[PDB]
């Protein structure tokens, strides 16, 4: 619980994530605000995405609630920020660190999964008209993910 | 014709057919002492056709040790005549009668015969008749801390269900030509060798869809074998398999035959040589009673023990039992022959009642045949137990004094317990405490807390409540009922209506918790259990946890400085389906039920909350525009529910329901099939709609169809309830209104600056001002499964079945929908009785203050298979701190309310540890990585002031301590775990 959360926080402090920065909100250990940098080889390059992490009382025996805050044009992320990550719904086990979750989310941003999508229209655009998908992703990451 | 409003929780365990067959069975019960009355109570609550009682023996005082339907005004009256009246009130569908005399042929009128407190000759006489006429015969006995059960259901008993588990079903990836059936990825069928399965929806091998069961030869966790399917086809693609359960034939033996060669059931595997001893001992008890005018051996009497052991020797010689008799155990059975404990009575009554239900319903695997049990580890050792202390005193506790003595009775009478919850286990625990005489002394007291009220479905397993008590508080009714049972508990019981949690620490504080002796949990959720466990750990109080689930149950004991707490153990968590599965691609009825529940919440609850908050909070729009995830959604909901789609009559509600039908079952599916056509392929070339994804199809509204009409009715009624209109049920108005409906055109759309803020402002200014609407409130719909006239489960069932029709899933009925949507926990009265008995058997170990960890026993049982097991508690883990032994769980640091700097210096200088993190509650008070300015501002402040400043909340006047979690590093930099800190304010 608190001890595990502080161990994860110290580990993040000891070893910088480089591509991420997670920390408690104010002085609450059960509510974090993380930042993810758009990968270079992706339409979201040069963008900052803010995530809210809510640790459940039964952590690490229950998955943390990770939700995007910045709007993103991605097949697996819907308008409410929900992320289609298997390790956060039913594959969760008390052996996963927040750094692993952030790395998984960065990899998800690296390449979407349109075969099992969460936003069917974006997945269809991605599968059929790739150039329009790229243009829309760049427009969204320039309108919302910058400034 | 089952009254599902009362048997709701029991039907999820037994079923409709089982209860239908159970409601046509007669049960005769011979003997109306504690065990007999427990069996009769459980049977009456179960719902058998009728119960007949036979006990012409006049009441005596000692009988009150475990008979809770007897008062001291009934001395001299036959027990059955005074128990029938009180048993006739438990259930109104189960008449209860009394027979003055019992004849053999009369036994033909009954379906089951239970025998207690009867000599062995009469038992043989009854069984010789009930065996050859195919009548189930159960015989139960309880002597002190020993118990025996014997079941004989005939030579040709047919058991349809042998384990009580739901049939196994699963999805198939492929079936080869050799019968090798493979499950989907990371899916385990769970089948065992010898099972029978039937396949459906199989592509490429239609023959397997006929429905003929086939053998199972398990080959691995993911694949099994069914035999040869060469003729039907070469390979089968996809398909769903379902297990088939076949009836079993069980052959029992008569009592006369099974006396010589019994077949034992072992409730514990650590002591497997005992049942052969008990078999001789109980027969010797019967012979001794027959040789002394029915007088059992006197308590702790040596002459009677010697004579009883001689009888045991004679019996063991006559039966040619090649077993050496254990003198100590046999003499122990002799000593406690006159004992009558309510805990043993409850345990055996639950077991025997379950056996009766098995006999009547032909379900679950019965005991076969002898079941001998003992809890001899409960015998006190810190008090004197001799002939002088155990002699009867002419009081109602004679049956317990004869086992435990008068000194232990005085120990019990001064208990100060705390019971959390007043459900079924709470009622049983209160009954057991009333019978045992708990807290009847000068220093005794009982405190019971529960914030719920009595409902109709609770009366099926909570016997302290009556239909006239529906709608009242559980704790008050339970306290009054148990004060009626035991008049000495008048003024010794206090009932609260408070929920045990963080908000109730002002009542259950240090003063309250420091006077207790033990805490007993009767809760039904994990959060409250964890909270109570933490409180007991902090205050160092013994805790008794108990839980049931259908026919399964467990009991656990937590002892300070000896065993681990409740939170040190982890249970399998709940399974939540992926959001992408629920949203678009369901494949089971559970997914559609979850989607229907979400639809209900998002249609009738959230928009109403937003509308109400807008009309109350003066600055709600500004907060929502920068706080809520979708301000546009909130504004659209407010507009639609205030001006755009506000009904003025119920016809408009019907039109709205029709529009929502189009929205959710006809248009979204069209959009989905436009995005992913039925002939589309994935990136790897495989078809998209294959395997766990099923291709949907839009539904066209047909008024004649039942499901469409049900959805329309439920949705319109709920909308009218939201707007406070007048609902109706006549189909004529629905058919008239819906006839003249023109569906608005819909075509799926392929897609193809700061103006959005302008549109949001335009929407906002279109909304009416709060001032123009004063006192106008919309009633939200709060989900309530237990009421059948609010159209909640009706709406959920209709929506779930319509979405199942979309994806060609098999629809479920309202029963299963209520079970799934409501998260109903199956419950039984027998399991409650058994767990209460086990907990009250552990309570006497706790009272005696036993120190060794091998003397306590956590218990687990499953009554569907007749499994009982007992294991020692897990010892609390130790640790090394500064070269000293520290208990991980039950040790703490006691410090004054010193400054933060002084706390750090104390930890550095005394323990030789460097503090790196200090937190209290959910707040990070101090961390080694904080900027120096913050620390310099925080270091010289006291702990209480620091907590008040950081948490932005003053400490309550009743707060007397602070629990701080500290993480520190050793000199070398290695992490070391340390116990928590208890700052004394
Ligand atoms: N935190 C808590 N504090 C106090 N009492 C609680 C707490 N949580 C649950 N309870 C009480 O525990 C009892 C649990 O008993 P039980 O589960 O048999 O009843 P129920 O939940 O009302 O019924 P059912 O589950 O059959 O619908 C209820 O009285 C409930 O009020
Ligand atoms: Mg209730
Ligand atoms: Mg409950």
């Amino acid at each position: 619980a608190l001890k595990r959360i502080n161990r994860e926080l110290a580990d993040l402090g000891k070893d910088p994530p480089s591509s991420s920065s997670a920390g408690p909100v104010g002085d609450d250990l059960f509510h974090w605000q993380a930042t993810i940098m758009g990968p270079a080889d992706s339409p979201y390059a040069g963008g900052v995405f803010f995530l809210s992490i809510h640790f459940p009382t039964d952590y690490p025996f229950k998955p943390p609630k990770v939700n995007f805050t910045t709007r993103i044009y991605h097949p697996n992320i819907n308008s409410n920020g929900s992320i289609c990550l298997d390790i956060l719904r039913d594959q969760w086990s008390p052996a996963l660190t927040i750094s692993k979750v952030l790395l998984s989310i960065s990899s998800l941003l690296t390449d979407p999964n349109p075969d099992d999508p969460l936003v069917p229209e974006i997945a269809h655009v991605y599968k059929t008209d790739r150039s329009r998908y790229e243009l829309s992703a760049r427009e969204w990451t320039r309108k919302y993910a910058i400034g | 014709t089952i009254d599902e409003g009362l048997y709701s929780r029991q039907l999820y365990v037994l079923g409709h057919e089982a209860m239908k067959q159970m409601s046509q069975s007669n049960v005769l019960i011979i003997g109306c002492k504690g065990l007999g009355v427990e069996i009769a109570k459980n049977v009456c609550l179960a719902g058998v056709k009728s119960v007949t009682l036979y006990d012409p023996q006049p009441t005596r005082i000692e009988d009150l040790s475990s008979q809770y339907f007897l008062t001291e005004d009934d001395i001299g009256v036959p027990r059955a005549k005074v128990t029938v009246s009180k048993l006739a009130e438990l259930n109104q569908y189960v008449p209860v009668s009394v027979v003055d005399e019992l004849s053999t042929e009369y036994l033909k009128n009954f379906k089951c015969v239970v025998v207690t407190e009867t000599s062995l000759t009469k038992q043989l006489e009854i069984n010789d008749f009930t065996h050859k006429n195919h009548i189930a015969y159960i015989a139960a006995d309880s002597r002190g801390l020993f118990g025996s059960i014997f079941c004989d259901f005939g030579e040709n008993f047919i058991c349809t269900d042998t384990d009580g588990n739901e049939p196994l079903t699963g999805m198939i990836a492929s079936i080869t030509d050799d019968g090798v059936v493979t499950m989907l990825e990371e899916t385990r069928h769970g089948l065992e060798n010898g099972d029978f399965v039937k396949f459906t929806e199989v592509k490429g091998m239609p023959g397997l869809n006929d429905g003929t069961p086939r053998k199972v030869e398990v080959k691995g966790p993911y694949t099994f074998s069914i035999g040869s399917v060469k003729d039907l086809g070469s390979a089968g693609y996809n398909g769903v398999f379902t297990q088939v359960k076949v009836p079993t034939k069980i052959s029992f033996k008569s009592l006369r035959e099974s006396l010589k060669d019994p077949e034992y059931v072992y409730p514990d595997f650590g002591k497997m040589m005992r049942p052969p001893q008990y078999h001789i001992a109980f027969q010797a008890l019967s012979a001794f009673a027959d040789a002394h005018e029915g007088s059992l051996p006197r308590p702790r009497n040596d002459i009677d023990a010697a004579e009883f052991f001689e009888f045991c020797k004679k019996i063991a010689s006559t039966l040619q039992f090649d077993v050496e008799l254990d003198e100590k155990l046999i003499k122990e059975i002799s000593y406690q022959a006159r004992g009558d404990l309510v805990a043993m009575s409850a345990f055996l009554g639950g077991a025997v009642a379950q056996e009766v239900l098995k006999a009547t319903t032909s379900k679950f695997y019965p005991l076969k045949q002898y079941f001998y049990f003992d809890s001899l580890e409960s015998l006190p050792s810190s008090v004197t137990i001799s002939e002088e202390t155990c002699k009867p005193r002419g009081c109602r506790y004679d049956g317990q004094i004869a086992v435990f003595g008068s000194e232990f009775q005085e120990k019990i009478a001064s208990l100060s317990t705390f019971l959390v919850g007043a459900g079924a286990i709470g009622c049983e625990m209160l009954k057991n405490w009333a019978m045992m005489g708990v807290a009847t002394g000068e220093s005794g007291h009982i405190s019971v807390t529960d914030m719920d009220s009595i409902e109709k479905s609770n009366l099926n397993r909570q016997f302290l409540f009556r239909p006239r008590d529906v709608g009242k508080l559980k704790s008050e009714c339970a306290s009054t009922a148990v004060s009626i049972m035991n008049p000495s508990l008048t003024g010794k019981i206090t009932s609260y209506q408070e929920r045990v949690g963080p908000e109730s620490e002002g009542i259950f504080g240090d003063e309250f918790f420091e006077k207790l002796s033990l805490v007993t949990n009767a809760l039904d959720n994990v959060e409250a259990r964890m909270y109570v466990d933490r409180r007991c750990v902090f205050f160092e109080k013994p805790l008794l946890e108990s839980g049931t689930l259908g026919t399964k149950g467990n009991t656990q004991v937590v002892v300070p400085h000896l065993t681990e707490s409740y939170g040190s153990s982890q249970d399998p968590p709940e399974k939540s389906f992926p959001i992408c599965t629920l949203k678009n691609f369901p494949n089971r009825i559970e997914h559609t039920i979850a989607w229907a529940r979400d639809l209900f919440e998002g249609l009738f609850k959230q928009p109403i909350d937003n509308v109400n908050m807008y009309l109350s909070s003066p600055n709600f729009l500004e907060t929502s525009l920068k706080t809520s995830s979708n301000p546009r959604e909130v504004l659209e909901n407010i507009r639609d529910y205030l001006v755009t789609e506000k009904p003025l009559s119920f016809e408009e509600c019907i039109m709205w329901a029709r529009l929502q039908f189009d929205k959710f079952f006809n248009n979204n599916i069209q959009q989905l099939l436009f995005n992913f056509p039925k002939d589309s392929v994935t990136s790897t070339g495989q078809p998209f709609w294959s395997g766990p994804k099923r291709a949907p199809t839009p539904l066209s509204f047909d008024i004649h169809n039942r499901e469409h009409f049900d959805f329309i009715v439920a949705a319109a009624s709920l909308y009218a309830f939201n707007y406070g209109l007048k609902s109706e049920t006549d189909p004529a108005i629905y058919e008239r209104v819906l006839a003249g409906y023109n569906p608005p055109p819909f075509a799926p759309k392929s897609g193809i600056a700061n103006k959005d803020k302008q549109e949001l402002k335009s929407i906002a200014d279109s909304l009416p001002p709060p001032s123009s609407l004063v006192g106008f409130r919309l009633t939200p719909a709060e989900f309530e499964k237990d009421d059948d006239s609010n159209h909640h489960i009706d709406f959920i069932t209709a929506a779930s079945n319509l979405r199942a029709m979309n994806y060609d899933i098999t629809p479920a009925d309202r029963f299963k929908t209520k079970f799934v949507a409501g998260k109903i926990v199956p419950a039984m009265c027998t399991s409650t009785a058994v767990v209460s008995g086990l907990v009250c058997l552990e309570l006497v170990k706790l009272v005696d203050g036993k120190k060794k960890i091998e003397e306590y026993k956590n218990g687990f049982f499953n009554l569907a298979i007749g499994l009982f097991t007992f294991s020692d508690p897990i010892a609390s883990p130790k640790m090394k701190v500064n070269g000293k032994e520290i208990d991980k769980i039950w040790d703490r640091y006691n410090l004054p309310d010193c400054t933060l700097q002084e706390l750090i210096d104390y930890f550095q200088k005394e323990e030789g540890l460097e503090v790196t993190m200090l937190s209290s509650g959910v707040s990070l008070l101090y961390a080694n990585f904080q900027p120096p300015k913050k620390l310099a501002e925080r270091l010289p402040l006291k702990i209480s002031e620091l907590v008040e400043q950081i948490t932005k909340k003053k400490l309550e006047p009743f707060r007397k301590h602070l629990v701080l979690e500290i993480c520190c590093d050793d000199a070398n930099g290695e992490d070391v775990e340390v116990p928590f800190i208890c700052i004394k304010l």
